[PDB]
């Protein structure tokens, strides 16, 4: 029972929610005890691995605090599929294939999503200058015409989360991705990394209404069904899945009356506009910061959300 | 343009920005200063905010 | 990680207004901010909900997923702290609601804008010239019954059975609730999309199981069939007349099943609560945001 206050006396102390300063000059020891987290990556020594505490269990602890480690999806892909002049934060899209064994997945960029809808009929400037052809594409997906006639397309397309690293192979590519969890590069001086989506493909919906600030404004990614095609576009919002359902199908009530008048759905499949997905929460502050991305060609504008934490969720149709 | 059958008294207000002179007596309010206490509101994935 | 928020009242308050909120400690209220020091407006559903005659609920409910959630633990004269109710940690709520609905072993709870009425759920603060109310939690299926029941009077609004649609009723006890008379165009625009929602579900319905339950008043009788008083509607005789195929019917039921996800969460306004291990003894419930 005195092994016992041994036991708790390494159990009980939490890591300080408040401690009282005198002065910033000073600096205390106990204040960076509070400020401090344990790293993740160290030198391959014993006191560097001692002193970053990897080895602990479950959490780090040199020899629980409202953080959660990231989780990494690791994917293979055809080199051609994918182009290596993509930046790393980057929301991709696994299709699930119809092969029984693969081996080989298949992960799109909005860029590449987007030639898969442009052919059979700015922002597709650079599309047609990162990927020459569409048909290296096309053939990913085996039956599209069919697969996007019958409308379902959502439940063949899962997102996915940003990348984080992309080694270039040459012939079958590795990328990491980040499919819940705080998005943090994994790199040996480690980086922030930004989330980031192309603007044309990414319409605001707090501005396009145009007084409670929450904090975590989502960012849904949402499928259409179009007459000109499919169409994969970006939406942020601070509310509720509730309310982005109702204030989607308001934004989209001239596309849904536009596909009506144009193509009578003559049968059952066709009624489906699509669906949403969430694909996270971040900061509604400091969100969706502009910035542009450079090929060695032209550059398109590009949003960049910084510090996503990327949570992929099942699709709601939106009709 | 000719006059109708009754009157108005136009009512407005005009803002003034004014360079105000505030004086204040010694020792009029006793004050207890308390002690600057930091926290951690929330770790965001990225920065955390104090 | 440290939730506190002290909102300093910017006035004082007297003792009576003191006693009334220190009833309702432990209440779910929703914040303006998600800051550290808050002022007193913005705080509760009062800024929505003004002292009016005509409630809107569908707006309470866009501000309450809009606003976030905190719990009231200490009140004290000329400022009152709040505990935030961030998703990630776990929280213990008590269950000082005066509609005294009993909880759910590891239920979900469920928020609410005030359906009991503006002076049962609430404080008058004269001191501050505000109103700060309480929203209700209530378990999430007395809050889809209270829901359907609002959209019931909304819909049979232009018919008259009132009482029968305007009081709800519980194990403990039934309870009436207040009952407007129009929504605004935000009710309205909801019932838009369950009109959608409902009018395409009479386009893509299968056939089969009108065939099923035909013959099935002709042959048993049940709970679930109590309610036609045997008596099959003509709706289904004079669909009933076609023929029966497999195969639009699981094409039909590939569309039903993906259209009524969706439709469940057209009744997931209102922030969620998953609760787990309420004690009926203490009247707690380690509770965490869902």
């Amino acid at each position: 029972r005195r092994r016992l206050q041994r036991r708790i006396a390494g159990l009980l102390p939490p890591p300080a929610r408040r401690l009282n300063i005198s002065r910033g000059s000073e600096f205390t020891r106990d204040v960076r005890g509070l400020v401090e987290e344990h790293a993740q990556a160290s030198s391959l020594s014993a006191a560097a691995v001692w002193r970053a505490g990897l080895l602990a269990p479950g959490e780090v602890a040199v020899a629980w605090s409202g953080w959660r480690p990231p989780v990494f999806g690791d994917f293979l892909i055809h080199a051609s599929s994918f182009n290596n002049a993509e930046a790393t934060g980057t929301p991709l899209f696994q299709f699930k294939q119809s092969d029984p064994f693969s081996g080989v997945d298949a992960v799109f960029t909005p860029l590449s999503l987007f030639i898969l809808m442009n052919h059979g009929r700015g922002l597709t400037r650079m599309a047609n200058l990162l990927y020459d052809s569409p048909a290296t594409l096309a053939d990913l997906v085996p039956d599209f015409g069919r697969l996007v006639a019958d409308r379902r397309f959502h439940n063949f397309i899962t997102p996915v989360g940003p990348l984080v690293e992309n080694i270039k192979s040459t012939y079958l590519n590795k990328i990491t991705t980040v499919v819940h969890g705080p998005v943090v590069s994994k790199a040996i001086p480690r980086s922030t990394v930004k989330v980031t989506v192309p603007q044309e493909a990414f319409v605001d919906l707090d501005a396009w209404l145009s007084q409670p600030c929450p904090a975590d404004a989502r960012l849904y990614v949402a499928l259409t069904y179009e007459e000109a095609g499919p169409r994969f576009t970006f939406f942020q919002s601070s509310r509720g899945h509730c309310q982005i359902m109702n204030i989607l199908r308001i934004y989209y009530s001239p596309s849904i009356m536009h596909r009506y008048a144009v193509v009578q759905p003559l049968h059952i499949e066709e009624l489906t506009f699509g669906a949403v997905a969430c694909l996270g929460t971040f900061s509604a502050t400091d969100g969706w910061r502009r910035s542009a991305f450079n090929y060695r060609g032209s550059s398109l504008p590009v949003v960049e959300i910084d510090s996503f934490y990327s949570n992929v969720s099942d699709w709601e149709v939106i009709l | 343009k000719i006059h109708p059958g009754v009157a108005m008294t136009v009512v407005r207000t005009d803002e003034i920005l004014s360079e105000n002179i505030l004086f204040s007596s010694r020792a009029s309010t006793s004050m207890f200063i308390g002690t600057p206490n930091v926290s951690r509101r929330e770790a965001r994935v990225d920065a955390v905010t104090f | 990680m440290d939730l506190k928020v002290v909102v300093s009242l910017s006035s004082r308050l007297y003792t009576d207004e003191i006693a009334k909120m220190q009833q309702r400690i432990g209440c779910i209220l929703p914040l303006a901010s998600t800051h550290g020091t808050q002022n007193v407006q913005g705080l509760g559903l009062g800024q929505v909900y003004s002292l009016e005659t005509v409630p809107d609920y569908v707006s309470m409910y866009n501000y309450l997923s809009d606003c976030t959630l905190a719990v009231l633990d200490e009140v004290s004269v000329d400022s009152l702290i709040l505990t935030k109710i961030v998703p990630g940690q776990t929280y213990a709520i008590k269950n000082k609601y005066q509609p005294f609905f009993q909880w759910h072993g590891t239920g979900s709870l469920s928020v609410m804008p005030p359906v009991f009425g503006r002076e049962h759920a609430t404080v008058k603060l004269e001191s501050n010239d505000v109103d700060i109310v309480f929203p209700m939690v209530l378990p999430t299926p007395i809050a889809e019954e209270v829901l359907q029941k609002i959209l019931l009077f909304n819909v049979y609004s232009r018919v008259v059975v009132h009482m029968h649609l305007g009081s709800v009723s519980y194990l403990g006890h039934h309870y009436e609730l207040a009952l407007p008379e129009v929504p605004g165009p935000l009710g309205l625009a909801l019932l838009d999309n369950l009109s959608l929602y409902f009018c395409i579900m009479v386009t893509l319905l299968p056939r089969a199981s009108m065939r099923l339950v035909r013959g099935l008043i002709r042959h048993e009788h049940h709970d679930l069939l109590n309610l036609f008083q045997e008596m099959v509607p003509d709706e289904i005789a004079r669909i009933d007349l076609d023929d029966l195929s497999v195969a639009d019917d699981l094409s039909r039921m590939r569309v039903m099943m993906t259209y009524l996800q969706s439709l469940a969460s057209l009744f997931n306004l209102g922030p969620r609560l998953a609760t787990a291990a309420y004690s009926q003894e203490t009247l707690t419930a380690t509770c965490w945001l869902r």
